[PDB]
């Protein structure tokens, strides 16, 4: 993945 | 349990190209109401209401600083974090000050202007810099995100629009606030801001995970709010 | 035969993210400056100088209509293309006035200004949607970029910032040019916008078999030529 | 700066 | 494909 945070 | 197909794995797309190079506004459209609002309420947070200590922690950073640029006022040491290492590559590269970096001088500048206009955007830019020294994954699915770094207790762990940009479940968001406790002394703070999950799961969420809100405030709507650990 | 990298089969970056959201000050005073020069040229050269006529072809339109906002005022008909069909499919929310479109209201307001507040936004975007006749797919390698779709001879064939899209080699232009003529009633204009080496441009377009008219700088360049 | 644009 | 334009 997100363009910021987890796995996308 | 994500619902966001918004990522680094999606095509470029025609509406990407019109959003990059064909938008156009002032001061007074939506989208920059909300950047405002989002840079108003750092600089209360971590400049007006009393946040601040030796060590605080970004997750889910982004490529992104504007969320720092208080921060640094109040916080000998920043560490920023993201999943994705692409992202890491933007932030690293800005605070090496490499010339390929993204330029946020326009950014920086509003800042020093909204805090009590002393200070010059050099200034401002050099402070976050001196401010920084670790640029980390982060995975808040672990019990110890971090990893194996090894980091003493935070202080205040921040986060801004990690709900918007993966749009989790309401167990999703828990087990990750949940697994942040783990950064933050007892007492730390937790500084989060984000998109609207409605309220009352937010505040519910923030509760069973271990955390006590000492303010919530919300303007589809923006919050804000700031909490202690148990 | 192109060395551009940015096609929509690249992936989306942090630097596009970044550039969509947080990008303000000179890196944007510069292109919404580059954009308005566009558009003021544009406005000499279809409402001033008096290039007119019942048909126009836009070559290469991309997912974008601000080309076109002042030839709807001189050309009854115009025809967008472009060889990408997810471009092709952003027009037509936009043309068939989806409320999932792009808002290009500051970009017609700026148009609308430009001509004297004759008229207003929304009358603007109105006289546009009722131009445009056709969607087109078009491929510029081909001695008929339009395929099977037979069209009447245009008076003007109309193309913007293409060879800084895509960054083709020289022969690789004029070729495009010249079947570009194809399309093109002869002494029909050709009306170039693009990124730019001078002499490079000037000989592909007269080696395509135009007589250019009229070489501008605004290196963003302009170009009136006209068909043999 | 905050947003596009007179600039910020 | 290119972002406006040719196959890519």
């Amino acid at each position: 993945g997100f363009f910021r945070g987890w796995p996308c | 349990g994500f619902t966001s197909k918004d990522t680094y794995l999606s095509h470029f797309n025609p509406r990407d190209y019109l959003e990059k190079y064909y938008k156009f506004g002032s001061r007074h459209s939506a989208e920059s109401q909300i950047l405002k609002h989002l840079l108003k309420n750092l600089f209360k947070i971590f400049c007006l209401d009393g946040v601040k200590g030796d060590l605080l922690i970004d997750i889910g950073s982004g490529p992104t600083i504007y969320q720092l640029l208080s921060a640094c006022e109040s916080f000998k040491e920043i560490v920023v974090t993201d999943y994705s290492d692409q992202n890491l590559q933007e932030l690293e590269k800005w605070l090496k000050k490499e010339p390929a970096a993204f330029d946020w001088s326009p950014v920086v500048t509003y800042v020093c202007d909204l805090e009590g206009n002393r200070v010059k955007g050099p200034e401002k830019e050099e402070k976050l810099r001196q401010a920084v020294k670790q640029v980390l994954k982060c995975d808040v699915t672990q019990s110890q995100p971090l990893g194996a770094v090894p980091l003493p207790p935070a202080d205040c762990v921040l986060s801004t629009l990690c709900l918007d940009a993966a749009c989790p479940d309401l167990p999703t968001y828990c087990r990750a606030l949940r697994n942040l406790g783990s950064l933050l002394k007892p007492g730390g703070f937790l500084v989060i801001m984000d998109a609207l999950l409605g309220r009352e799961a937010v505040e519910a969420a923030v509760k069973e995970a271990g955390y006590t809100i000492e303010w919530f405030e919300v303007i589809e709507g923006l919050f804000s709010l700031v909490a202690r650990k148990l």
